[PDB]
């Protein structure tokens, strides 16, 4: 629900508004289904829709030395 | 016979600012035209698909602002980061690499974000937060700084920055010993040129104007859209509730059909102007995505595409609704006159330079690279032969130095 | 009937002063005037660097510079004839006016 | 086993034409819709912006 | 609607001219001020000037 | 302990030689310079 204030009727408040029916995960993945403000959703393991901040890629310390 | 050749150079840094995305504004034509007013809704639905094709059209614009933001910044395969020791050959990126002490924007990106400024309306959030644009631009920075063009074309192969700039100098036709003999000067020229930007974005407002215009056009398009709710359009009141109090349905439904005709033409105006504006901004997002692939992820041979002067490299800095490129350019300096010739006659053969240009200090003669006077004695190791003194106009008589004959004479 | 036509900022004479400067930059100083200062270079040598940039070695200009002057001069005359005989080339401007 | 290599060249001077600017035509909204009529102008202001 | 039709045609025709002015600005920067190595961008044959 | 020269975009280790190298100035100005021989493809021929 876009911009609504999340006591306005599994249940959660993204920056984009209230997301119902998906679990918020302390993890990140590629942005499978977009939602906005860095939040995305995907279908994962027992299966559910999960919601998370997207990941921009593998972090890589290029092994620079002079 | 007259040529001028630079004795010296200035590395200069220039700022190019490009729009990338509008605000993702969307407007319910139901609540804009009618809104908590079923007597109007029952009238509006008779005009058929118009409100559905407006919601669909502004939704197309909204999704495209995230495609534009994606195609400019999300070019990099991985989130590269720098080692702890900043041993970049004495070049100093302090203003432009991210501050761990803050979003983790860089110093120059903060100065960029510091210099840019309700019924039926909605504003959707962009898909990449400003912090995610700052992580993508840090990946683009640290990729470019540690691995040259290679992260744009495969793996991020590391190289020392003193040698990365030697490839960039070699690429503009300036022989790489010109870098190595001058690397302390060149680091000081680069560093103080980013310093001039760190001043300019703090003291002066004019640079961000090209992003501020994207903001000002949208705020004026929405104020104009909302002020059109107050207009009469020939109905007895512009307030929808006044008609739905003061008049019975047989008159009120004709009065409302004037308002619906008006409030529908204000939306068709705004949505057409936002479709046109989105095409204008998408052409700048495609220009930005191009400049990032060609000038950051590469080195551009394209004249005045990445600033005046020959392009060494460039750095992206995020900005609200846009991108900023710090283009780095060799600009030639301190030219001197010399007599020149296309070729020389030595024992009657015409000798031509392999890559350089022939020049004279009034008396003797030298080859040099064209972009920086570095005279070298005219040997067989820096010339090639074709034909004889007849066929070339203005061929000079001068000695060529054979480099074998001193060795063989021993 | 409420219709009006504003003048362009640059007059067509001032546009001819810009094209004149771009000609003089390109003829006297090669590509250099795009990168900063106009470093002069003789035009026969400028064309040897234009040739060298496309993988034809400098001697192939210098051994043939009389032929290349005549080919170029011929081709410039052909453009005056081609513009003079038919307006159809300017059809991309004329469509915008129409 | 075979390549063709050009034994000569032709310099060509191909011409290309590009449009750059429109005529800067501006039309006044009121003098177009209403001409000099004060009564039409007072009705035109009911359509707002 | 007669005026707003013409303005909407001109906003689209202006963008078709901006797309062409940007191409003419690009061809001047690369092909007058420089020597492009971009095939067919500046005439058939290999570009000299 | 010993050094090679290669093209940049594919590993092909040649010997460091007077055909594939050029000179400018004495050591001290190049920050990070190293010590190695440069083979000469023609200077051994004094004996023959
Ligand atoms: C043009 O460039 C040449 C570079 O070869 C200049 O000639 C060279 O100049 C140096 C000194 O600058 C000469 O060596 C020194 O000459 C003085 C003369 O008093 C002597 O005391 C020293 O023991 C030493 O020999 C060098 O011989 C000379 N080379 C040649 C081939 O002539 C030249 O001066 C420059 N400018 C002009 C106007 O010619
Ligand atoms: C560059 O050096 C060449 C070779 O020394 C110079 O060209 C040659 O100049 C000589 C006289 O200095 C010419 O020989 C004379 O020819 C006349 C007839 O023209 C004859 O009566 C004399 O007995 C004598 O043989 C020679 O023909 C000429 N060769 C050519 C190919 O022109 C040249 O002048 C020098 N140029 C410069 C810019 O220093
Ligand atoms: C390379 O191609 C060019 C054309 O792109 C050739 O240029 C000109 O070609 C004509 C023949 O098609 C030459 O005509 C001959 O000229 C002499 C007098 O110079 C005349 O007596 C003959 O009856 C005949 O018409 C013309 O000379 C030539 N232009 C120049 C300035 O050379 C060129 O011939 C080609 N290169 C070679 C090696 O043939
Ligand atoms: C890189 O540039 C920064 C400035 O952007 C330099 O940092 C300054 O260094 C002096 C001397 O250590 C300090 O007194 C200043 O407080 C520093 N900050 C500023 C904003 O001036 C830094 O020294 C440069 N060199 C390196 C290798 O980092
Ligand atoms: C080339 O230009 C640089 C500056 O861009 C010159 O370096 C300056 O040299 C003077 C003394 O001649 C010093 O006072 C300055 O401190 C130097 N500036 C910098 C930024 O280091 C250099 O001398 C010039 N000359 C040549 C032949 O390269
Ligand atoms: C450069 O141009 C000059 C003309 O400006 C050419 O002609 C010679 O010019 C010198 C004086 O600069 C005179 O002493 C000669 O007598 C002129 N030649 C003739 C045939 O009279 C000159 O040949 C040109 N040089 C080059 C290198 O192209
Ligand atoms: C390369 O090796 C030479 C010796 O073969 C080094 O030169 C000596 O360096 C010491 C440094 O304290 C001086 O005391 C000597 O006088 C130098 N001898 C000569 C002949 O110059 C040189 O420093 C080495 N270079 C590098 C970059 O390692
Ligand atoms: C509603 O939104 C505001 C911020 O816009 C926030 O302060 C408030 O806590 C929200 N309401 C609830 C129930 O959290
Ligand atoms: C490379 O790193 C080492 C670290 O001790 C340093 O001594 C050396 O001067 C550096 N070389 C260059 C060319 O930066």
């Amino acid at each position: 629900y876009q911009d609504v204030n999340c006591t306005e009727v599994n249940v959660f408040q993204t920056r984009a508004g209230c997301l119902i029916g998906a679990e918020h995960v302390n993890n990140s993945y590629e942005c499978d289904i977009p939602i906005g403000a860095g939040i995305c959703a995907s279908y994962q393991t027992s299966q559910s829709i999960i919601a998370y901040t997207m990941s921009l890629g593998a972090e890589n310390s290029v092994a620079y030395s002079n | 016979n007259s040529i001028a050749i630079p004795t010296n150079f200035t590395i200069s840094v220039t700022t190019e600012i490009l729009p990338v995305s509008m605000t993702k504004t969307s407007v319910d034509c139901t609540m804009y035209i009618c809104g908590d007013s079923t007597e109007c809704s029952n009238l509006l639905l008779q005009y058929g698909s118009f409100c559905t094709q407006l919601n669909r059209a502004l939704t197309g614009i909204a999704v495209e602002q995230d495609k534009n933001t994606q195609e400019v910044f999300a070019q990099v395969k991985q989130i590269y980061k720098t080692p702890p020791i900043k041993d970049f050959g004495g070049f100093n990126f302090s203003q432009i690499l991210p501050d761990p002490s803050k979003s983790k924007r860089s110093f120059i990106e903060d100065l960029l974000f510091n210099k840019v400024t309700f019924n039926g309306l909605t504003v959707l959030p962009p898909l990449l937060t400003d912090e995610m644009i700052a992580q993508y631009t840090s990946a683009l920075l640290a990729g470019t700084i540690t691995s040259g063009w290679t992260f744009g074309a495969g793996a991020a192969l590391q190289i020392p920055f003193a040698m990365q700039m030697a490839y960039r100098f070699n690429g503009i036709g300036v022989t790489q010993n010109v870098l190595y003999e001058n690397q302390k000067l060149i680091a000081n020229q680069f560093n103080s040129a980013i310093g001039k930007i760190q001043d300019s974005l703090s003291s002066t407002a004019s640079a961000l104007g090209k992003l501020q215009d994207v903001v000002n056009q949208n705020a004026q398009a929405l104020n104009t859209l909302v002020k059109q709710l107050s207009s009469n359009f020939g109905a007895i009141s512009s307030v929808l509730n006044d008609i739905l109090s003061r008049l019975d349905p047989p008159e009120a439904e004709v009065q409302i059909d004037r308002l619906i005709t008006g409030r529908l033409q204000s939306l068709q105006t705004y949505v057409t102007q936002q479709l046109i504006r989105a095409a204008e901004i998408r052409a700048s997002a495609n220009l930005a995505a191009t400049k990032m692939s060609e000038c950051v992820l590469g080195q551009s041979k394209r004249v005045d595409f990445c600033g005046k002067g020959y392009h060494l490299m460039s750095f992206p800095q995020s900005a609200p609704h846009g991108v900023v490129f710090l283009h780095v350019t060799y600009v030639p300096a301190q030219e001197k006159n010399f007599t020149t010739a296309p070729a020389i006659c030595h024992d009657g053969k015409a000798h031509f330079p392999r890559e350089g240009v022939f020049v004279s200090n009034g008396t003797h003669w030298f080859v040099t690279q064209r972009n920086f006077y570095e005279p070298q004695i005219i040997t067989t190791d820096n010339t090639f032969v074709s034909g004889n003194c007849d066929v070339v106009i203005g061929i000079v008589n001068n000695t060529v130095y054979d480099p074998l004959q001193p060795e063989l004479d021993s």
